[PDB]
């Protein structure tokens, strides 16, 4: 047994390829939650910022769902369903900023502000019930309203009702929210038309 | 068993394209041979294929078949059967490998974006922008296309090769100052890495003959939301009774759109000082000098690869001034110290370099590559009396011996000692220099990168601007290798015989070594 020496010297990665080896080589080894747990764990703690390459964080995700099957007995299913909770909230923060870089650039070469919407849009629609739904409706909001205002003569209209709708939207969705102000002078400049 | 005339050519299913183009471009006729990848490499293999023409406008969803018919005699009647399908419209993009630069830095280069139609030239520009960049390796990159028939729509995966460029000096490639003044969450007791921005220092510590500084930095896309540029930089430097010298500059870039989108102008402000007494290589001896500059340049770049180009073209024009203190905005060894406490001149060059391949490429990709460069160069003065001491031309030899001293431009002419053209009391205000290569590398990989040529140089400097004559050229000849180091930039060798004689005198010609490092 050496996982936990190498866990205690935050060496996250020989400790989990101790315990993961011992564990998938025989269903428990001879330390059973414990390994799992430290090695999710493990696993979890060598986590990127929120814009590197993001690769151990899906295999975080599936292993804690793995583990949750192979000992749903455990006191340890809650401290892997917050786990991976965080893991999904940094996963829709990749997102999230990618749809932010968008706004960022605007009517630039290219269009970028369709792209926007569609960028956070698949964000909602991958992980529904992460906490960044109000950031990501507000964002959705600001670019319809940024696009009506560039679109060509002939297609201005649609874009606006498309603005409004995703105003009531974001009410329905939140009858009250900090970022209401600017949600309002977006649906004062675009209820006109 | 087979039958083997062509009797006739069908079509059925088109709709975006001429059936009489289509006819041509299968480059079939009535009355020839009957084959089969005659039709299917011209279908379905080339680059002008007809399904090709169809997948690299975006109509990735299709199909084709030929329909044989009449099977009679010597004779097939053939018929092109296919489908088209809807437009693709890209959904998502996916980026991996990137250890140590955030996809911020990669996303805004990338020329595809998500809810526009698909396009091949959109995909392979996106992929030359992101190989000369350098962050990752300009080789083994390839995208991971993936459609999806019931939404119609598909996502690109761009998976990556990560390599860190640094190298007394330090040429810190991917160097953040926002990173710098506010970690994020954690800087970790690594430096603030990140954005693409790049940082570097160097400098001389002999300090008894040579002692110097100098530091500078770069920021591509200057508040993160347009792609136009910030360069800064300074120096200083003591010599061996010693030779002062420092300064710095400030300049900024842009991309146009006019001629195209691959040029880029550029324009910067700098600002020099020397400071000298009882000092005897430079015309001044005894004083102190300064002068302002203002640089615009012009230059368009499209080749491949960084370090060994393949395709495309590097163009550069450029003219450097300084003001005319000799006219009416300034009006008023015998007095030479004198009248030069600002320096007057006003700068020009022209710089082409063009490389093709002669091997098609593509194919065995370490290919073999043909290159070609063209420069010139004028040093002008508005005041006949009153030309510059400095930033005249040196020449001949390695050319990297030269920045020993910074208040020259030092230029590799191959084959000829080293600064031998140019002798004191000789200095250069007017130079050409041309010459072919040829190229085959041995190994291209992440790590290390070689190569080997043989060159047919020219080259001249004139210290009297009005006697500039580019077909009387001292030639050249030779051949060479290079190397690219992990952690460390080009070193290489380089053999050539100088060919004519300089100043009536043989002594610089014959066989000669150069010794290159750096990069050139």
């Amino acid at each position: 047994m050496l996982g936990m020496s190498y866990y205690n010297q935050k060496d996250y990665q020989t400790a989990a390829q101790t315990f993961i080896t011992y564990f998938n080589t025989y269903p428990r080894g001879t330390f059973t939650e414990l390994a799992r747990f430290h090695a999710g764990k493990s696993l979890f703690l060598d986590t990127p910022e929120p814009r590197l390459d993001q690769s151990s964080t899906y295999q975080a995700i599936q292993q804690l769902q793995m583990f949750m099957e192979y000992f749903p007995n455990s006191t340890k299913k809650q401290e892997a369903q917050d786990m991976i909770f965080a893991l999904q909230d940094k996963l829709v923060l990749k997102e999230l900023y990618s749809a932010k870089l968008y706004y960022n650039l605007g009517n630039y070469l290219g269009n970028n502000y369709e792209s926007c919407v569609i960028t956070a849009q698949n964000a909602l629609k991958d992980y529904p019930y992460t906490d960044y739904r109000e950031e990501l409706s507000i964002l959705i909001l600001r670019a319809r309203h940024e696009m009506a205002i560039y679109s060509v003569e002939d297609k201005k209209m649609d874009r606006y009702r498309e603005t409004i709708d995703e105003y009531y939207a974001f009410k329905n969705e939140f009858p009250e929210s900090k970022y209401l102000k600017e949600a309002e002078k977006i649906f004062n400049e675009s209820q006109k038309v | 068993g087979q039958k083997y005339y062509l009797r006739n050519v069908t079509w059925v299913g088109n709709t975006l394209y001429p059936s009489e183009q289509l006819n041509f471009l299968l480059r079939m006729k009535k009355g020839d041979v009957y084959n089969q990848k005659l039709l299917g490499e011209r279908t379905s293999t080339d680059d002008d294929a007809i399904g090709n023409l169809y997948y690299n406008n975006g109509y990735l969803f299709y199909n084709l078949d030929p329909v044989e018919v009449n099977i009679v005699g010597d004779s097939i009647d053939l018929e092109m059967r296919i489908y088209e399908g809807r437009q693709a419209t890209i959904n998502k993009i996916n980026i991996s490998g990137n250890d140590r630069l955030y996809e911020n830095v990669v996303r805004r280069e990338l020329r595809i974006r998500p809810g526009q139609l698909f396009s091949k030239d959109d995909l392979m520009r996106s992929l030359r922008e992101i190989q000369q960049m350098g962050h990752f390796d300009p080789e083994k990159l390839q995208p991971d296309i993936q459609p999806d028939p019931v939404n119609g729509t598909v996502d690109i995966g761009l998976p990556l090769t990560s390599k860190a460029n640094d190298q007394l000096s330090l040429k810190f490639t991917n160097f953040s100052v926002a990173n710098l003044l506010r970690p994020g969450e954690n800087y970790r007791g690594i430096l603030p890495q990140g954005d693409g921005q790049t940082l570097t220092i160097s400098g001389q510590t002999n300090a008894k003959y040579y002692q110097s500084y100098s530091i500078s930095f770069f920021d591509p896309w200057f508040g993160g939301k347009r792609p136009n540029s910030l360069s800064v930089s300074a120096f200083f430097s003591v010599q061996t009774k010693s030779i002062k010298m420092w300064g710095l500059s400030l300049g900024w870039g842009k991309r146009l759109k006019w001629p195209d989108d691959y040029f880029t102008l550029s324009a910067e402000l700098a600002y020099q000082r020397y400071n000298l007494k009882d000092w005897q290589y430079f015309p001044v001896t005894n004083g102190k000098c300064n002068d302002l500059s203002l640089s615009l340049t012009l230059a368009r770049n499209s080749i491949d690869n960084p370090i060994f180009p393949r395709t495309g073209s590097d163009f550069s024009l450029s003219v450097q001034l300084t003001p005319p203190y000799s006219l009416f905005d300034g009006k008023d060894q015998d007095n030479m110290n004198k009248l030069h406490r600002w320096v007057e001149y006003h700068k020009w060059k022209f710089k082409a370099k063009t490389y093709t391949p002669l091997m098609d490429y593509i194919a065995h990709p370490k290919c073999l590559v043909l290159m070609t460069r063209t420069e010139f160069g004028l040093l002008g003065h508005y005041n006949k009396y009153k030309k510059s001491p400095f930033g005249t031309f040196d020449v001949g030899g390695d050319g990297m011996t030269g920045y020993s001293s910074y208040a020259t431009e030092s230029i590799a002419l191959r084959g000829y000692e080293n600064s031998s053209l140019t002798p004191y009391g000789k200095e250069g205000y007017a130079y050409a220099r041309l010459g072919i290569e040829l190229r085959y590398p041995l190994m291209l990989e992440t790590s290390t990168n070689i190569y080997v040529l043989g060159f047919l140089e020219a080259g001249n400097a004139w210290h009297d601007i009005s006697k500039f004559n580019p077909f009387d050229l001292k030639r050249s000849a030779g051949i060479g290798v290079r190397i690219f180091l992990p952690m460390i930039g080009m070193m290489g060798i380089d053999w050539g015989y100088g060919f004519d004689k300089i100043n009536g005198s043989k002594e610089y010609g014959g066989s000669q070594f150069h010794f290159i490092l750096g990069q050139e």
